RNA sequence: CUUAGUAACGGCGAGUGAAGCGGCAAAAGCUCAAAUUUGAAAUCUGGUACCUUCGGUGCCCGAGUUGUAAUUUGGAGAGGG
RNA sequence: GUUCUUUGUAAAGUGCCUUCGAAGAGUCGAGUUGUUUGGGAAUGCAGCUCUAAGUGGGUGGUAAAUUCCAUCUAAAGCUAA
RNA sequence: UUGACAUUGUGAAG
C-alpha cells in the first residue's frame, strides 16, 4: 500500500507517513448480534415459510439450483439476492428432510 | 451618449437610414439560427464550416480538474528563480551548488523544451516532461526528478 | 437574422427573464450592515476573537492537492493527543470535526502543535466571576495563520543515475495497461 | 422485550398466520367509515419507532384512500391543445396515497398536528393508513421538553407543505448528485439558477 | 464570485444546460426507536385547599405495564473489575 | 458589582482490563406505465405487479457475468446566522 | 370491447 512516488503508474502519488485511524463503529452496521441471531430464527419456526419460498424448494429437489436461481431472480430484484435466498433454501433443505 | 449618435442626425429625413423600398420590418428571414441549412446555407457552409453534424465519442460527468497540467517551456524556465538570486546562480555554474526548481509549486504540470538554457547545472522537479526538454536539462549538466 | 462572419452567440433570454433581475444597488449598504454586525457581536458575546480556532488540511484532488487550508475541524484523535476532552474544547473556541480522519502523520503533527500553542496564549477566566479584565483580540485566525510547508533547500548537488525521467514516465504508463493481460496470459498457462 | 419480536415478525407477511389476520381486519376495516377514530395502535411497535407515545394527547385515526392513477378531469376527454398533452387515462398523481391519507385526516381535526403514518392494509380498492396525531393544547405536550417543539406555530399543518416524512420523500428532499434538481426545494434552485445578476461595477 | 454558455440533452434542427473542486459571507450543534426500575411507575393531565401566581405545595380521582421517567444514538455506548 | 439561600452520603468528566455492542419492511431493491431532468440501456417523482438482506445495505454518471477496492449508514426527529 | 395479473379463499373429479 506504498505509493511510487511519480504522478503515474498503478500506486501512483506522494509518499507521506501512514496513519492507521481507530475503526468507526458504523462500519459494523450490518453485524449479527446474538440477540438478533435469536429472535430471527425463533420467527422462521413460528411464521414458516413464504409462497415463493416453498415453490423454489420443490424446483431445487426436482429440477435442479441453477434453474432455481433464475425463478428467484424473478421473483426477488437483483441477481446477487437470488443466490442469497437460493443458498437460504438449501440449509432449510439439509435440516428438514435430510437431517 | 445619445448626442453623438446617428439617431440625432437622421431626424427629419423620412425613413431614419432604413430605406424607402426594402423598409425596416420585424424579422425577414427568421429569428436567431433559423435556415441555417435552407436559405442562410451559403453562409454557414463559408465563415462557419464544421456546424452541422457530431464528430467524436461522448464523456459522461467530465470533470476539468483531471487534465489539469499546465505547460511551462524551457525558456522561460529561469523566470521561476527570483531575480536577485538569477545572477548569483548564472555566475557560479557549478555541482553541489545548483538552484533547485519546483514547477509544481509555481503552478505547472509539465516541462516541454522550446528555447535554449544557459549552460548552467539546475534541478529541475516537476510532474512530466517531454522527452527533449530533458536532454537539454542533462546536456546544462542538470537533472530533472520526477514528483508526485 | 444569420449575415456576414460573425461568430455564433448563445445569448439565454427566450423566459420572461426581466422578472427576474437582481441589481446590487445595496453593496454598499449591506457592506456597513455587516461591520455593524459584527461590531454589535463582539461586543456582546465576549471577549473572546469573535471565530473559532481551525485544523489545517489538505486540499483534495491533484490539481489543488500541493496546498493546505483551513478546514472545517480538529479530529477526536487529534483533540485527544492535544491533551482535552472533544466537549470541554468547543466550549473553550476549538472547532471540533468527528467526520475527519488522520491518515498523514504530518498533518496529525501540525494540527497537534496548534493546539499546544493555542492553549499557551489563552486565558480561561473561572466560573467564580472574578474575570480580570483584559483586552479583546477581533481575530484568532490572524494571531494564528496557516503556512505552506518547506519543500526543499534552496540549493543541492546534482545526483543523476543515467535513467531518463522521460522513459521512466513511459514505462510506468505502459505498464499499467498491459497489467490485466499479462496476468491474464500467465493465468492460462 | 417484545417490541424486537413484532419488528421482525411484521415482515413475514406473506406467512399463514398474517395472511389470515390481514383478510380478517380488511374486512373490519371495511366495514366502518372512511374515516375513524382508533382506540389503540395496531402496530404499536411501528408507532414507537415513528415518535408516538402512550400518553394523553396522542391520537391515532385510521383512513382509507382509493387505489389507481389520477383520471384528468376534464369534459368528454377534450384537452384543446397539442397532441403532447392529449393523455387522459395513464396519468400520476405527484403525491402519494399516504401522503392523501394525512391530509384529509389533518382537515378532520385541524385542533391537532400530524407526526406520521404507516401503511397497515390493503385490496384491490383501498389502502389503509394510521396517522399519529399529536394535541399541541394539550399541557402534557406543552410541558414535555421533547415534544413542545411541535406546539410552535410554524408547524401548522406539516402535512399540507409536505414537511412529514412521505411529504419530503415526494418532493426529493435528499443529498446526493441524484438530486441536483430537488436538493432546497426544485423551484428555489429554479428561481436561482434563472436569475440575472448585476452589480453596481458591471463584470 | 467562479466553474460555464462548459460536460451533457436536442426533427443532434431551432434551442436547452447543471455539478465536484477553488476564494468569500455566516458559522452550532444534536435526539428518539430498538435494553428488566423489577429490592419497589421512580412519570403525567385534571379537580380541590392554600401560598411567594407565565408557577409552587399538600390531598384526591384519573391516564398508563398493549410501557409513562432515569440511563444510551453510532462521533459511539453499555454491564461488571 | 453586591445580597439571600447550600443545592448534595447529588450530578458530571477522565485511565486500565474483560465480556458485549440491540441501530427503523409492502421499506430497500426489481419489472412495467406516465411524467420530469443536462442525466444519455433510463435524473427525480407517482400508479400497478413482484418483493429482500445482516461481515448486510446504498453509492462510485454505459447495459451484463466474475473477482477486488473506495466511501458513507437510508426507509424516524429538532435546530440560530 | 378482449386477454393477463391483483382483489382470491375452501372441496372433489376427469
Ligand atoms: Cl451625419
Ligand atoms: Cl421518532
Ligand atoms: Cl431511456
Ligand atoms: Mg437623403
Ligand atoms: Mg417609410
Ligand atoms: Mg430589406
Ligand atoms: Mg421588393
Ligand atoms: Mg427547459
Ligand atoms: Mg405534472
Ligand atoms: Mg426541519
Amino acid at each position: 500500500t506504498v505509493k511510487t512516488g511519480i504522478a503515474i503508474g498503478l500506486n501512483k502519488g506522494k509518499k507521506v507517513t501512514s496513519m492507521t485511524p481507530a475503526p468507526k463503529i458504523s462500519y459494523k452496521k450490518g453485524a449479527a448480534s446474538n440477540r438478533t441471531k435469536f429472535v430471527r430464527s425463533l420467527v422462521r419456526e413460528i411464521a414458516g415459510l413464504s409462497p415463493y419460498e416453498r415453490r423454489l424448494i420443490d424446483l431445487i429437489r426436482n429440477s435442479g439450483e441453477k434453474r432455481a436461481r433464475k425463478v428467484a431472480k424473478k421473483r426477488l430484484g437483483s441477481f446477487t439476492r437470488a443466490k442469497a435466498k437460493v443458498e437460504e433454501m438449501n440449509n432449510i433443505i439439509a435440516a428438514s428432510r435430510r437431517h | 451618449p445619445s448626442r453623438f449618435t446617428k439617431t440625432r442626425k437622421h431626424r427629419g429625413h423620412v425613413s431614419a437610414g432604413k430605406g424607402r423600398i426594402g423598409k425596416h420590418r420585424k424579422h425577414p428571414g427568421g429569428r436567431g439560427m433559423a435556415g441555417g441549412q435552407h436559405h442562410h446555407r451559403i453562409n454557414m457552409d463559408k465563415y462557419h464550416p464544421g456546424y452541422f453534424g457530431k464528430v467524436g465519442m461522448r464523456y459522461f460527468h467530465k470533470q476539468q480538474a483531471h487534465f489539469w497540467k499546465p505547460v511551462l517551456n524551457l525558456d522561460k524556465l529561469w523566470t521561476l528563480i527570483p531575480e536577485d538570486k538569477r545572477d548569483q546562480y548564472l555566475k557560479s555554474a557549478s555541482k553541489e551548488t545548483a538552484p533547485v526548481i519546483d514547477t509544481l509549486a509555481a503552478g505547472y504540470g509539465k516541462i516541454l523544451g522550446k528555447g535554449r538554457i544557459p549552460n548552467v547545472p539546475v534541478i529541475v522537479k516537476a510532474r512530466f516532461v517531454s522527452k527533449l526538454a530533458e536532454e537539454k536539462i542533462r546536456a546544462a549538466g542538470g537533472v530533472v526528478e520526477l514528483i508526485a | 437574422a444569420i449575415s456576414k462572419n460573425l461568430p455564433i452567440l448563445k445569448n439565454h433570454f427566450r423566459k420572461h427573464w426581466q422578472e427576474r433581475v437582481k441589481v446590487h444597488f445595496d453593496q454598499a449598504g449591506k457592506k456597513v450592515s455587516r461591520r455593524n454586525a459584527r461590531a454589535t457581536r463582539a461586543a456582546k458575546i465576549a471577549p473572546r476573537p469573535l471565530d473559532l480556532l481551525r485544523p489545517v488540511v489538505r486540499a483534495p484532488t491533484v490539481k489543488y492537492n500541493r496546498k493546505v487550508r483551513a478546514g472545517r475541524g480538529f479530529t477526536l484523535a487529534e483533540v485527544k493527543a492535544a491533551g482535552l476532552t472533544a466537549a470541554y474544547a468547543r466550549t473553550i473556541g476549538i472547532a471540533v470535526d468527528h467526520r475527519r480522519q488522520n491518515r498523514n502523520q504530518e498533518i496529525f503533527d501540525a494540527n497537534v502543535q496548534r493546539l499546544k500553542e493555542y492553549q499557551s496564549k489563552i486565558i480561561v477566566f473561572p466560573r467564580n466571576g472574578k474575570a480580570p479584565e483584559a483586552e479583546q483580540v477581533l481575530s484568532a485566525a490572524a494571531t494564528f495563520p496557516i503556512a505552506q510547508p518547506a519543500t526543499d533547500v534552496e540549493a543541492r548537488a546534482v545526483q543523476d543515475n543515467g535513467e531518463s525521467a522521460f522513459r521512466t514516465l513511459r514505462l510506468a504508463r505502459s505498464e499499467k495497461k498491459f497489467r490485466g493481460i499479462r496476468e491474464k496470459r500467465a493465468r492460462e498457462k | 422485550g417484545a417490541y424486537k419480536y413484532l419488528e421482525e415478525l411484521q415482515r413475514k407477511k406473506q406467512s399463514d398466520v398474517l395472511r389470515f389476520l390481514q383478510r380478517v381486519r380488511v374486512w373490519e376495516y371495511r366495514q366502518k367509515n372512511v374515516i375513524h377514530r382508533a382506540a389503540r395502535p395496531t402496530r404499536p411497535d411501528k408507532a414507537r419507532r415513528l415518535g408516538y407515545k402512550a400518553k394523553q394527547g396522542f391520537v391515532i385515526y385510521r383512513v382509507r384512500v382509493r387505489r389507481g392513477n389520477r383520471k384528468r378531469p376534464v369534459p368528454k376527454g377534450a384537452t384543446y391543445g397539442k397532441p403532447t398533452n392529449q393523455g387522459v387515462n395513464e396519468l400520476k398523481y405527484q403525491r402519494s396515497l399516504r401522503a392523501t391519507a394525512e391530509e384529509r385526516v389533518g382537515r378532520r381535526a385541524a385542533n391537532l398536528r400530524v407526526l406520521n403514518s404507516y401503511w397497515v392494509n390493503q385490496d384491490s380498492t383501498y389502502k389503509y393508513f394510521e396517522v399519529i396525531l399529536v394535541d399541541p393544547q394539550h399541557k402534557a405536550i406543552r410541558r414535555d421538553a421533547r415534544y413542545n417543539w411541535i406546539c410552535d406555530p410554524v408547524h401548522k399543518h406539516r402535512e399540507a407543505r409536505g414537511l412529514t416524512a412521505t411529504g419530503k420523500k415526494s418532493r426529493g428532499i435528499n443529498k446526493g448528485h441524484k438530486f441536483n434538481n430537488t436538493k432546497a426545494g426544485r423551484r428555489k434552485t429554479w428561481k436561482r439558477q434563472n436569475t440575472l445578476s448585476l452589480w453596481r461595477y458591471r463584470k
